Formats: structure tokens, C-alpha cells, sequence
């Protein structure tokens, strides 16, 4: 029979007041003979009826993909509520239930440090601006860059790594043309995390 | 020349 | 029926002439009624005969784990040779075959840069020494830290990240008591990777 995968909202959605975070229950391996899927959702065990089903989608490997999406409020998620999807289908012996919530444990404020390029790097076409983010719990976070109010898109960021004290850290690397760095431009690393003040900080770096 | 790591032989060219 | 998983040598083993790299062919779900497994090995298509079978290991779930190990030359592996394990067993309608090798593509030399703690970190009990390694291919690498010849073990290193030019990068962070940093101790990041001279470089970091 079918299989279920339940997915959290994007960290950015839960951390920006403007965005709409949601929880996603994906059912794959739904047969052509029995495409009907029943969804029951519960929030800390209390059934709710506001979920919206996405348009059904043919996979062309004998099966449908069926998706129910539940909107959630920012503070319900951040307050650690648990979301449960229960899927019933005539090819299952019994309904399948899955649950998901934010990770558990004391939240901890990220420490954000920017690191200029090494002198050894100054003979290259482009240089590396580092943004070290450490000491944060849980692992949900979003990191971006900008300059003169404008988004700087040429960066890569590592996944969060578990550290020896039980928090996480990551690095983000923004690559810029050496000439831009030498000319005095200010570049900024912007961090969104639940345990930050207004869930946002930004740190600046310049020659 | 040769490279060592904590006294252990890595490689020689 | 039985299943097969084939595993590469450790990067460190392929890069240190003092170590011995090997590739390993693991057969799980071997039945009690048909425990006999036959291995053929091939290198770039050509059969080799120097593999050796490890002691048979019974498992919690009433099946055997059988394992063949093939030693390999540093240079064959680093030159990208392909190693194939073929497994035959009565409980198999047909032999299983698996192959593995280094990742394909021109190797590129890591650039290794050490980065001191931010001035802002200077209020903490402990501070972060960063080793940035970028522009390297393939992704097989080893990073370790030391001071005065002794290993400094209180570090964590990120997995390799695929960059926009097709090479990889990572960072290694070592955490030390601020007083050790203040006392002028010299710390060193050691990187081992195929496309380095003698496979090895070391960059140092101290209070300025
Ligand atoms: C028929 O085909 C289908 C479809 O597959 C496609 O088509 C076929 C023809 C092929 O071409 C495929 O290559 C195509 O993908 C097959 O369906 C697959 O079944 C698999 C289960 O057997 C399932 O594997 C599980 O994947 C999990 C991760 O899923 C992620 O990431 C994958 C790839 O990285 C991606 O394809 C998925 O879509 C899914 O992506 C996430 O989706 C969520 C939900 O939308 C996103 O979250 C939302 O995003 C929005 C914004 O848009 C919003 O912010 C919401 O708030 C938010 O919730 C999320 O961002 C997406 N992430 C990414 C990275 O894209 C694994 O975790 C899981 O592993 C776990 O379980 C394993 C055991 O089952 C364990 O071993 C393991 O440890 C884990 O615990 C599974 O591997 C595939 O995802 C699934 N493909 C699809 C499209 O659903 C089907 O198998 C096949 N049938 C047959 C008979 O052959
Ligand atoms: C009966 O039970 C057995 C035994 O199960 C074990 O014991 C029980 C009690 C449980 O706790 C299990 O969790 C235990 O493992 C079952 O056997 C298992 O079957 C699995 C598949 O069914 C198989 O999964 C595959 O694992 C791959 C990774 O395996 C690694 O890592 C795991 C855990 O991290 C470890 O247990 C494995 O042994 C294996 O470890 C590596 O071994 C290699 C070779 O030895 C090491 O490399 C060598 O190292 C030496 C020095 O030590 C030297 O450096 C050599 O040069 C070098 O070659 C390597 O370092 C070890 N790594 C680690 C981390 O320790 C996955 O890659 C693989 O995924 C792939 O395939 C999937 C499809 O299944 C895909 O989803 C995916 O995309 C991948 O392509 C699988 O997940 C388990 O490994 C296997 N366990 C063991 C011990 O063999 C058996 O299934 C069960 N039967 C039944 C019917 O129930």
C-alpha cells in the first residue's frame, strides 16, 4: 500500500511574521484502483478541520502523489506543538499515523561572527567573506547576505553541525570580486533564529 | 621531499 | 535473498603511504541453509585473485554476515581504477555485482586559509579558530588540528559543500580556552587531499 512522509515548515516561514508556515503530509504509492485518501489531522491530539488538499498528481509509474497541507500559526509551532497526520486508504490494513514537532530542548541564542578574507587569499580574482554562526538551539535557522540594501546572492551555507556542547554551528561563505572588497564596501550577514531579539540579527564586515 | 603527520609518513615526491 | 554493499577505502588510507587502503564487499542476509558465498573481484574489468575472506559472523536475526576484503594500491585508487565485486550464492537466482571508484573528474588543489577569532568573540570563555578549505576536487579529504606536535581534538568540521564552480568547500572549527589563545600558543590546521603536493599541507594560526 501507500507510504506517508510528513514535513515541517521552512525555518524562514516560522520566523518571518509576513510568511505563512505550514506542515505537509505527502502520500506516495497511491494506486489507480483506489485513489481515495482520507486525512485526519490533530494538534496535540485535538482534531482540526482546516487542512487543504493539493491537486492530485499522476506520477506515471502506476501511482498518484496526494498532498494535504495544514497551515499553522507561528507561535503554535515555536511553542512546540505536535502535529499529527493520519492517512486511511483501502490498500492499507490500518491507517498510518505520523507526527512532527519542533526539536525539544532549551532554545539558545546564536552567536554571529563575521570573518574577513585571509591575506593569503588576496592574490585571487575573488575573496571569501565568512559568517560563523554558533551556539544556537534548535537547528532551525536561515542565513542570507546583502550590501547597500541590496541582496547579495553569490553565497553557500553549510548545514547545521552538532557541536560538542549540544548546540549547533554553521558557516556561510559569500564570494566577492576582490576589487569590491578592497574599495571599502560593507557586506552584511543576516540571521533569523527563534532565540534572537526580534528573531533577527545582522552583522557587518568591511575593509 | 617528504611530508609527515604527527611523526607518521604521508608521501614523498 | 542475500544483499550486497561495497565500500571504498578511507581517504586517509589512500593518502598516507604508511597506511594500507582496502575495499570491502559485505554480504548480508546469508541463510543458515546455504552459507557458502563465492567472490570474484575485477579491476578495470580484469580479474584479480588476492582478496581474503574475514571470519564469518552470525547475527542477531538468524542470518550470516560474510565479508571479502581486497587490498589496493594507493595510486590505482587515486588514478581512478574501478573495482568490481561479484557475489554468487545458492539462494540467488543470479549473481550480484557492484562497482565503485573514486569520483570522476579532474582533481583540484585545496586552498587552505586560517582565520582568527572575531574581535567580538573576545569576551567569551572560549574562542573559535577557523580553517577554511575551498576549491578542492574530488571531495575525499581529511582535516585535523594540532599544537606543538600534539593533536588538538576539540574541533568539529562541516561536511563538504558543492560550490558554484564545481569544486567543494568546508570549514573546520577548533575551540580553545581564550587564555590558551592569549598565551600565544601556535595552532595548526593539517589538510590531506590527493591534489596537494605530497598530499599534505599545514597552515598556522596565532595571536597577532
Ligand atoms: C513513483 O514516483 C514517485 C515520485 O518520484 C518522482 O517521479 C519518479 C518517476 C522519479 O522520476 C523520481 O526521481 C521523482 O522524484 C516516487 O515517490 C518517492 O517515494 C519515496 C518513498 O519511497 C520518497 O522518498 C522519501 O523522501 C524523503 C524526502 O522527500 C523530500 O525530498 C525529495 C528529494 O530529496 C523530494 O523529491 C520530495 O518531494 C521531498 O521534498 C520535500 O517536500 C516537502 C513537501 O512539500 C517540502 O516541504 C514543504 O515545502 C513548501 C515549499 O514549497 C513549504 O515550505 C512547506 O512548509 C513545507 O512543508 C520540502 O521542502 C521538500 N524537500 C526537498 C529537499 O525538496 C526522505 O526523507 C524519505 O526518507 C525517510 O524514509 C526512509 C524510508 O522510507 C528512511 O530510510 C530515511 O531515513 C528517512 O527517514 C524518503 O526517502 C520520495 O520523496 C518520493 N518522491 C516524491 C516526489 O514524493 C515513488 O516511489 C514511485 N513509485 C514507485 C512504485 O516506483
Ligand atoms: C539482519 O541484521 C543485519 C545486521 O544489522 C545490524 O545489527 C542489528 C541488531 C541492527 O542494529 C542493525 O542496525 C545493524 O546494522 C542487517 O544488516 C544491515 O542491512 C542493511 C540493509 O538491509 C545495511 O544497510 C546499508 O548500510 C549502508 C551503510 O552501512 C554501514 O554503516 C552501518 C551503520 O552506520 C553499519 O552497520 C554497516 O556495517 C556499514 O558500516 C560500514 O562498513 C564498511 C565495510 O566494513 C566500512 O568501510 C571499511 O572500514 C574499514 C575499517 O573499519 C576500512 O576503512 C576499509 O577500507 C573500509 O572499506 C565503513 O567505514 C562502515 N561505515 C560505518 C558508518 O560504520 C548504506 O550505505 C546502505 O544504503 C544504500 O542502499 C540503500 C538501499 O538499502 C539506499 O537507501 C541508499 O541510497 C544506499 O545506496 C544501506 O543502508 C546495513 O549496513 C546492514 N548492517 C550491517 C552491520 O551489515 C540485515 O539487514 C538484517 N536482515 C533482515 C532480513 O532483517
Amino acid at each position: 500500500g501507500p507510504s506517508v512522509f510528513l514535513f515541517p515548515p521552512k525555518p524562514k516561514d516560522t520566523l518571518e511574521a509576513s510568511r505563512t508556515p505550514e506542515v505537509t503530509c505527502v502520500v506516495v504509492d497511491v494506486s489507480h484502483e483506489d485513489p481515495e485518501v482520507k486525512f485526519n489531522w490533530y494538534v496535540d491530539g485535538v482534531e482540526v478541520h482546516n487542512a487543504k488538499t493539493k491537486p492530485r498528481e499522476e506520477q506515471y509509474n502506476s501511482t498518484y502523489r496526494v498532498v494535504s497541507v495544514l497551515t499553522v500559526l507561528h507561535q503554535d509551532w515555536l511553542n512546540g506543538k505536535e502535529y499529527k497526520c493520519k492517512v486511511s486508504n483501502k490498500a492499507l490494513p490500518a491507517p498510518i499515523e505520523k507526527t512532527i514537532s519542533k526539536a525539544k530542548g532549551q532554545p539558545r541564542e546564536p552567536q554571529v561572527y563575521t570573518l574577513p578574507p585571509s591575506r593569503e587569499e588576496m592574490t585571487k580574482n575573488q575573496v571569501s567573506l565568512m559568517c560563523l554562526v554558533k551556539g544556537f538551539y534548535p537547528s532551525d535557522i536561515a542565513v542570507e547576505w546583502e550590501s547597500n540594501g541590496q541582496p547579495e546572492n553569490n553565497y553557500k551555507t553549510t548545514p547545521p553541525v552538532l557541536d560538542s556542547d549540544g548546540s549547533f554551528f554553521l558557516y556561510s561563505k559569500l564570494t566577492v570580486d576582490k576589487s569590491r572588497w578592497q574599495q571599502g564596501n560593507v557586506f552584511s550577514c543576516s540571521v533569523m533564529h527563534e532565540a534572537l531579539h526580534n528573531a533577527y540579527t545582522q552583522k557587518s564586515l568591511s575593509l | 621531499d617528504c611530508a609527515w603527520h604527527l611523526g607518521e609518513l604521508v608521501w614523498c615526491t
